[PDB]
């Protein structure tokens, strides 16, 4: 989407993410901040307080296990779509989750980064994240029906 | 903010809907199902072909549910405080699709009453299903 | 993002649309039922009430004017950015319009072509159209920079 | 509906903020244009490069409105009339917009205050902002 040098700017940032991390606490804030994200995570267990959620051993390894799979799209930044179209099939077709959920979590994605990188997370950096979470969030809603 | 003409309008307007309210409902839902693919993502254990019955059960329970609210507009609060905290504890729709459900319905409102469905009724009725909405929502968080 | 077969359905559906009087209502119903679009038509003189708004024959000019454009869409669905990128630009640097407009008054015509086609504007052709009015929308946003 | 609890949150974060609101304020403006620049058409006539005075200086009475806000958690419609007259009758900035400064505001409090920017936090002032913006534009039509 983005131009050679903006692509440049974000793969070299995205190499210095902790992905376990960040993952859990991006997973982690989303069914905080947006409670009714939640009917997702039955299974997850306890979800009744933000340190419950936070501390969520299941709510963790899940939060890593996406992330590690945004991750693979920072590889793919110019086929998205082909990236994740089975991942947009099985969203679909089997979880039945709303894409909306995908524009939340990549909004509060962009919160943890800001919060773990400081300063170093400028605007210019911040638009150019903008324009990914944006773009992985439109590959994931493509193949619904 | 329901103004006093507002009020007066959605009364007016819903009159006229009558009996045909349940009908329009299942209208509103499978156009809703059509136009927006993703708000099926809450229905999945439903048969959701054209004029499926349980479509038209859901349909008229919605309606049912305006027609109440219509009854009480000056105190939506009150008169939806079971559906509020159904969607907010249970059912936990995002906040989007009322906006989707709502614009269907208009465009069945349309269709249905063109000569009552003026530019101000239009506006009153905009604003009473946001207002619905709004009050379906509440107590998300 | 059409089909052949919904680009056919919506095509010959189109051909029967009186551009004139559909354009003039959609603009008036958008200065009603959302009164914030008339910070763009101050110009065009009384517009207090929803009968002056309806009435006016600035409105009804320029409701015209946006339709004769869209119908010229209808005839390349297969290029929407093509044919208004120079629209675009126009709307973002000339008249600072927020794109978010162009999703309003898809709506609003969505809502009067049922209200003038009544049985005969369905819920498939709806569907068509929601997915005009958006393609439109995005081609006329494209350029905002 | 802001509890107990956000208010305590909102207090207290504000507060962590003190002196340097007017500086965020100008910050999350800045980076509102650049990722979201449809926002940028309702300041036409503003010099919108990095550091411009007017910026700063917007950025500043942005940052005290919410001061405001934040001193007058239980009346918001009473602490920001005016403003909803000013944006509704004059500004007229349709209501997406407040979610995109929104969430540029969360994200330069986050950058500035990342140990106290807890999740239970992160939370509240989502609401009071949201709360703010709905407040806002509450006088729009
Ligand atoms: C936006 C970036 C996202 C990516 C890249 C992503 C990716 C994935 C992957 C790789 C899996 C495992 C698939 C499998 O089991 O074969 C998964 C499962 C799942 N995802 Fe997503 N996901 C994302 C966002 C979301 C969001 C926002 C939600 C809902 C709030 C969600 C709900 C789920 C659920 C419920 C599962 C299945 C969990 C289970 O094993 O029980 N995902 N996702
Ligand atoms: C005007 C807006 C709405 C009203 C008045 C409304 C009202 C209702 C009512 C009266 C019920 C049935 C309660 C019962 O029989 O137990 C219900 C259930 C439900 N609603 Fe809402 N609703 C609205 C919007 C929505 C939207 C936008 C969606 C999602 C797209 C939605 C999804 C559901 C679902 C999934 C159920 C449960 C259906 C079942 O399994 O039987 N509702 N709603
Ligand atoms: C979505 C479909 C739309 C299309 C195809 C469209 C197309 C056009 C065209 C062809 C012109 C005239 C260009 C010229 O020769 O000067 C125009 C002008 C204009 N449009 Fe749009 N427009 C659309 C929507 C909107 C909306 C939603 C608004 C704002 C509410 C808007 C505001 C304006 C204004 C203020 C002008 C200038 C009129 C004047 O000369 O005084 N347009 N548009
Ligand atoms: C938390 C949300 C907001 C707050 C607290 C806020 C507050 C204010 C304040 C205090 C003023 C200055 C009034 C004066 O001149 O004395 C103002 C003006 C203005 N605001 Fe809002 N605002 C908010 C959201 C927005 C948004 C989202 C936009 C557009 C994206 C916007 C656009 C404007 C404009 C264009 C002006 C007039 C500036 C000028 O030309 O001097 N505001 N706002």
């Amino acid at each position: 989407m983005l131009t050679a040098e903006e692509k440049a700017a974000v793969t070299a940032f995205w190499g210095k993410v902790k992905v376990d991390e960040v993952g859990g606490e991006a997973l982690g804030r989303l069914l905080v901040v947006y409670p009714w994200t939640q009917r997702f995570f039955e299974s997850f267990g306890d979800l009744s307080t933000a340190d419950a959620v936070m501390n969520n051993p299941k709510v963790k390894a899940h939060g890593k296990k996406v992330l590690d799979s945004f991750s693979n799209g920072m590889k793919h930044l110019d086929d998205l779509k082909g990236t994740f179209a089975a991942l947009s099939e099985l969203h679909c077709d089997k979880l039945h989750v709303d894409p909306e959920n995908f524009k939340l979590l990549g909004n509060v994605l962009v919160v943890v980064l800001a919060r773990n990188f400081g300063k170093e997370f400028t605007p210019v950096l911040q638009a150019d994240f903008q324009k990914v979470v944006a773009g992985v969030a439109n590959a994931l809603a493509h193949r619904y029906h | 903010v329901l103004s006093a003409a507002d009020k007066g309008n959605v009364k007016a307007a819903w009159g006229k809907v009558g009996g045909h309210a349940a009908e329009y409902g299942a209208e509103a839902l499978e156009r809703m199902f059509l136009s927006f693919p993703t708000t099926k993502t809450y229905f999945p254990h439903f048969d959701l072909s054209h004029g499926s019955a349980q479509v038209k059960g859901h349909g008229a329970k919605v309606a049912a549910a305006l027609t109440k609210a219509v009854e009480h507009l000056d105190d939506l609060p009150g008169a939806l405080s079971e559906l509020s905290d159904l969607h907010a504890h249970k059912l936990r729709v995002d906040p989007v699709n009322f906006k989707l459900l709502s614009h269907s319905l208009l465009v069945t409102l349309a269709s249905h009453l063109p000569s009552d469905f003026t530019p101000a009724v239009h506006a009153s009725l905009d604003k009473f299903l946001a207002n619905v909405s709004t009050v379906l929502t509440s107590k998300y968080r």
